[PDB]
């Protein structure tokens, strides 16, 4: 029935397929330009010759999804559009691009050892998807033949708007970037191995924009000397970010939370309410018919027994704007804790929406934010 | 329904559930049987007194050290001070049992450990606590002991077990003479657990495996009517009331407890609750109204700190029925190590967690009529140590802050200057300045054109280094303007083309059209946060604006080019492959 | 932190069960020694037990006269030093999380991670919300939203569940819509009675002997459904229908349909008739009231 040993061939075609339906859906659904697709052919064509340029029957490629989503931001990023990961995790999660299985439940059947190929390694949610662009930003060379350099400060704008900080600190955490590096982001972290144990939790850029970001906040607040940021508003400041609010974004980090691999995020759809468990049977049964995988009419009599069957919720500025605005009264060592406290909720808010670790995160702010004192000292 | 129609569908009653009151008390991958702290209250002295609350607590640097203190009661529940002792063994269960009251209220505490057994009186006075330690014995068998029961000291150690007595306060030590053994080769699990039932002088004996009753002043054997097929025996607790039984399994919650004065097994129905997790416990608390007597059941784990309860209710014709089931969470990293137990319900316990020397007692009550962050991982990471290292940042925010008023200063005249004729010549001068430039870059991108090896020409996407000409206008909707006649001026074709709006999509969440409606709403946003709003909002809305302002490699002709080209160089049939438009 | 509806993500438990029933036989035979393939793992795990209304459970007595010490440490190390290695054998096999959880289990120690906790899908992660959500709100009477979520549910393929309880009571205090509680119960006997393990204790069954739970509470709550009415007819033709012998609650069942008719030689014929029953209800594991008191109901009637 199925092929033997050279399913490389409908194994790459499946996975190509499974691309370029994804570029339909965003250029389509995502509005993105056409170059992207070119700069994909590219991206894919490079490592499609390398693996093609590569002798053994035994197979030795993985083209797991993290590839997918590995060529889409290498090539977006080279293209230097505002996206970012945590764009892709969101979308994915999401049920919005499709991801989640082999050629979706509707194909063809290949040798179970590729839909393994596919199948596993499916998760992003340790930095899988860091390792794998740095993994792909090796495969084929990001230096020469594209530029590598992130959309970062769209990156600092997505991150202000993300808390409720006031425009200030998009200026502040630039600066501080200015410091350390002056304006120079890589994507290769690449020496093909598994092996790895310094210098190298840190050099993904992004991760390293949280850190300053993070870092950003909690010194620039603990040397007010001016006294600028109230004692208080620190507080309001961790309450407006707190308040859970239903509007499209905190829905689906919500439904990002739900597969986020740790505790405590899982205790947080615990204290989630009615109507975001409703939200979410909504989701449920409009992204999960991208399912994977006689009595047959009984079942469809069976379930047609039970029938299948001014705008509410709010948009995103919107939400943004009022809590701007529950902070709008702007105008002593136990406030290191509402610095603290609102670090960690930050921290949190990071963690699932970047799809890494709590220690990852840890890891690399620590490391850089020695890498500020050594610097500075 | 039962009852109803065998005389001749909603409820009891209503739906109510859980509510917390905390406080502090005290301050101090596979795992193996254990589980170490008790309080309960007994009198010593029995001149006509009454009992007093004591706590068994636990010291540990080695788990070396067992303490003995008084408890105080009240509404807020405190403790007087310290009372102390230690032994060199690795120190496990802390118990001190109490017989119900066909007698009396009992006396003192016994302990099990890495070697030893040990089992100490106590007389008190005046809040002191001195005890008095009745003789330990190392092992005769060389076997660790699983538990003690409790005037009769039964030891269990791994399929095998033993009735014992203590001795009469003082320095003669304690003996046994009844034995026996529940031994299982093919149960691997090391717990087994001793606990007796009625008080009629007969034991239950426990393995993962199964349930064995021992009437064992006669000679007197049973396997009562489960084994191991589906489910492990989890743990087992006599629910306090001396014939009565509370026993996790997996997914059941099972009260076993006499209807008849010989012993018993229930199979009056029970409830079910839905894990694999080997690390379950329970424990119940016990409340007393007129019409029903009612027991709350807590099984808890070591993995997540949520708390699982149901309820059950004693209508003495031995009735008993449930009512629906409720589950509490708990705090950071970590998990219960010890849960202990003493129109509304009030049901009031003490928690311990992994890894955390802490002992909190809570409160729980029915309804309403009436973080303090030390997260060691971060605040190491926020408080850095050395004093130069304090004034080192310090001096770091003094930089960017007057720098920041450098910013302020700066663009503020340049705000001065809108829709003049100044900015006007700025911004000619700037785009066809930038236009020279950017043909200029067009040129060196013809010379090195037939690369043909990549697609991205070098170091493309910029103002195209002349930097100062970016900041000096402050005009978003003429600088839209400037750009978009930009555009239409490098029509001229093999040019990269790129619509904005589409990905300030990706930034406000919403259309944004303009430019400037982007500068609208985040103008918005921020006019109710900052001063000068207006500028830093104007200053970064330029910034993104530039972040993204593209030229990229020349356009869509340009990387045809070297796409068949290493669609060439691979090898045929991955060229075969390579495939344009599926379907 | 809630039991999942979903068949458990697979290898690594599966293969765990291997090396514990693998290991459990090789340590309980060299045990009845010194007293003295699939299907290895099937034989293995199979010779094994596999005032009020209250269906009393087997009490004590009839039972054994102890047992004294089997098992010092010389004994025991004695019986474990062997299968042990044996045990070496496929170890060299398994993965090495695998091996470890056979060191651990081995030495007694208990897995810290459960089996959802350590589990790794979308499609299946999103039934298990939505299946929850369906509960919930059973439990929380949103019988409108709770609908909503059933049908939503049964619309998919992606897993049968045993679940039955739960949509048996479910559908029960909905009574919103959907083909209820007493088509959901005799379906469940119409599919599950013919040839046409892990996840089964009883109160979810095979039609071989007792399906219990559902079937026993269809009966009484329908015959309370006559409660309602002072359907009986139905209630026991349709407990007249199926063949599964060992029920005998389905015989008082029936006398006490007898009995509510019976509330003129007509109406003697129905007291005959649970006179009779009652007894053919004594042929199986006995529900009983005093039963001179049903007797003395009867003779009421005798007037």
């Amino acid at each position: 029935k199925l092929i033997g040993h050279e399913a490389k061939l409908l194994f790459l075609k499946s996975f190509q397929f499974i691309l370029k339906r994804q570029i339909r859906w965003l250029i389509t659904e995502m509005r993105f330009p056409k170059e992207f697709e070119h700069v994909a052919k590219i991206i894919w064509l490079k490592i499609l010759k390398t693996i093609n340029d590569q002798p053994q029957e035994e197979l030795k490629l993985q083209l797991h999804m993290t590839s997918t989503i590995s060529i889409l931001y290498l090539a977006s990023t080279h293209l230097s559009l505002p996206v970012y990961t945590c764009d892709y995790i969101k979308w994915i999660c999401t049920a919005k691009m499709p991801y989640f299985q082999a050629s979706e439940i509707l194909r063809i059947q290949l040798p179970n050892y590729y839909v393994s190929i596919l199948e596993g390694s499916i998760s992003p949610f340790n930095g899988q998807l860091y390792n794998k662009i740095a993994l792909t930003c090796g495969m084929i060379h990001f230096k020469e033949f594209f530029n590598s350099e992130i959309s970062c400060q769209g990156l600092l704008l997505k991150l202000v708007m993300q808390c409720a900080l006031p425009p200030e600190f998009y200026f502040y955490t630039k600066q501080v970037i200015e410091f350390e590096e002056t304006d120079i982001r890589n994507l290769t972290l690449w020496e093909r191995t598994d092996e790895r144990h310094t210098g190298r939790v840190s050099n993904h850029a992004e991760l390293r924009v949280l850190s300053y970001f993070m870092l950003t906040i909690n010194w620039m607040l603990s040397f007010d000397r001016d006294r600028q940021y109230p004692l208080k508003w620190i507080l309001s400041l961790t309450e407006s970010l707190t308040q859970r609010t239903t509007t499209s974004e905190s829905i689906g980090r919500n439904i990002v939370k739900v597969v986020y691999p740790d505790k405590p995020t899982s205790s947080d759809y615990f204290q989630w309410s009615e109507e975001e468990t409703l939200e979410f049977l909504k989701w449920m049964e409009k992204q999960f018919l991208p399912t994977q995988t006689d009595q047959k009419i009984a079942r469809r009599k069976l379930y047609k027994i039970f029938p299948l069957d001014s705008t509410h919720q709010l948009t995103f500025i919107e939400d943004l704007q009022e809590r701007y605005a529950k902070q709008t009264p702007f105008f002593p060592p136990a406030r290191k804790e509402a610095i603290g406290r609102l670090l960690t909720h930050i921290a949190s808010q990071l963690l699932v929406d970047f799809a890494i670790s709590k220690e990852q995160l840890k890891d690399c702010i620590s490391r850089i934010k020695n890498a500020c004192l050594h610097r500075m000292n | 329904v039962q009852g109803a129609s065998l005389y001749c569908t909603l409820a009891e009653d209503a739906l109510d559930l859980h509510i917390v009151v905390k406080s502090l008390l005290c301050d101090t991958s596979q795992y193996i049987q254990t589980a170490s702290d008790l309080r309960n209250y007994r009198d010593g002295t029995e001149i006509i007194a009454y009992a007093s609350g004591k706590t068994g607590s636990v010291l540990n640097i080695a788990v070396l050290t067992r303490q003995n203190t008084l408890h105080l009661n009240r509404h807020n529940n405190v403790t007087s001070i310290e009372l102390h002792s230690p032994i060199k063994s690795i120190k496990i269960p802390g118990a001190s049992e109490s017989i119900g009251r066909r007698s009396n209220l009992v006396g003192i505490i016994t302990e099990n450990s890495f070697q030893i057994f040990r089992i100490e009186s106590v007389h008190s006075r005046s809040c002191d606590v001195m005890v008095s330690s009745s003789e330990p014995l190392y092992f005769v068998e060389i076997d660790d002991l699983q538990v003690v029961d409790f005037q009769f000291a039964i030891i269990d150690i791994k399929g095998n077990w033993s009735i014992g007595r203590i001795p009469k306060n003082f320095n003669n030590q304690l003996i046994d003479n009844l034995h026996g053994t529940i031994f299982d080769p093919e149960e691997l699990s090391s717990w087994k657990r001793i606990e007796w039932f009625s008080h009629f002088q007969k034991i239950l004996v426990f393995d993962r495996s199964k349930m064995i009753e021992i009437d064992f002043m006669n000679n007197w054997q049973t396997e009562v009517v489960q084994a191991k097929a589906w489910s492990n025996i989890r743990d087992y607790k006599r629910i306090d009331d001396k014939n009565g039984i509370l026993l996790t399994s997996r997914e059941i919650i099972i009260v076993g407890a006499s209807e008849s004065n010989d012993p018993v097994r229930r199979i009056s129905w029970k409830h079910d609750l839905d894990p694999d997790d080997t690390t379950l416990r329970i424990t119940v608390q016990k409340v007393k109204k007129p019409d029903h007597i009612l027991l709350v059941a807590f099984v808890y784990s070591m993995r997540h700190k949520r708390i699982y309860m149901h309820v059950f209710s004693h209508r003495k014709a031995n009735l008993f029925q449930s009512l629906g089931c409720s589950t509490v969470l708990e705090i950071p990293g970590g998990t219960p190590t010890g849960i202990e137990t003493i129109f509304e319900l009030v049901v009031d316990f003490l928690v311990k967690l992994r890894n955390s020397s802490e002992v909190y007692y809570y409160a729980l009550s029915n309804t309403q009529n009436s973080i303090i962050v030390d997260h060691p991982e971060w605040a190491s990471l926020f408080n850095n140590a050395d004093e130069r290292e304090k004034e080192s940042i310090g001096a770091l925010v003094s930089q960017i802050k007057l720098k920041e008023r450098e910013r302020i200063s700066r663009v503020q005249n340049l705000i001065e200057h809108e829709n003049s004729h100044d900015e006007d010549k700025y911004l000619q001068d700037l785009g066809y300045r930038l236009s020279i430039a950017t043909n200029e870059l067009l040129e060196s991108w013809q010379k090195t054109k037939d690369e043909s090896i990549l697609s991205g020409s070098l170091s493309h996407s910029k103002l195209k280094n002349l930097l100062e000409n970016s900041d000096s206008f402050a005009s978003i909707p003429e600088f839209s303007s400037l750009l978009d006649q930009f555009f239409q001026y490098y029509q001229d074709q093999d040019v990269t083309f790129i619509g904005f709006e589409k990905l300030l999509h990706l930034f406000l969440h919403e259309d944004v059209p303009g430019l400037d409606i982007f500068y609208n709403k985040l103008l918005q946003c921020w006019v109710l946060v900052s001063p000068q709003a207006e500028l830093l909002t104007k200053e970064i809305v330029k910034d993104i604006i530039w972040s993204l302002a593209r030229l990229e490699k020349p356009s869509l002709f340009e990387p045809i080019q070297n796409e068949i080209s290493r669609s060439l160089s691979g090898p045929y049939q991955d060229i075969i492959s390579s495939w344009d438009m599926d379907d | 932190m809630f039991e999942v509806p979903i068949t458990l993500t697979n290898r690594k438990f599966a293969q765990r069960r291997k090396l514990k029933y693998q290991y459990i036989n090789y340590i309980s035979r060299r045990f009845d020694r010194i007293s003295k393939q699939q299907k290895k793992r099937r034989r293995e795990r199979h010779w094994r037990s596999v005032s009020f209304e209250i269906w009393r459970t087997v009490s004590s007595q009839n039972k054994q006269p102890i047992n004294k010490q089997k098992m010092t440490y010389h004994n025991f190390k004695k019986i474990e030093k062997i299968p042990l290695r044996k045990m070496e054998i496929p170890l060299l096999h398994c993965t090495k999380e695998n091996k470890l959880y056979f060191q651990s289990i081995s030495r007694g120690l208990e897995p810290l991670k459960t089996s959802t906790s350590e589990v790794r899908n979308y499609r299946t992660r999103h039934i298990v919300t939505l299946t929850d959500l369906l509960h919930l709100n059973v439990s929380r009477h949103n019988w409108s939203l709770a609908y909503k979520i059933f049908a939503t549910l049964i619309r998919i393929p992606g897993v049968q569940i045993k679940s039955l309880w739960g949509i048996g009571v479910e559908i029960l205090d909905n009574l919103s819509n959907s083909s209820s509680g007493l088509d959901f119960l005799q379906w469940m006997c119409q599919i599950y009675s013919s040839k046409s393990r892990s996840i089964v204790p009883p109160f979810q069954t095979g039609s071989r002997t007792h399906t219990a739970k559902f079937a026993i509470t269809y009966l009484w709550s329908s015959l309370i459904n006559c409660q309602k009415s002072m359907l009986i007819d139905k209630i026991s033709e349709w407990v007249l229908t199926p063949p599964f012998m060992e029920d005998a609650e389905v015989w008082f069942i029936y006398a006490s349909c007898h009995l509510l008719k019976a509330d003129i030689n007509q109406v003697i014929k129905h007291i005959h008739y649970v006179r009779t029953f009652l007894k053919i209800c004594l042929d199986k594991g006995g529900f009983a009231v005093p039963s001179r008191l049903i007797e003395n109901q009867l003779k009421s009637f005798e007037s």
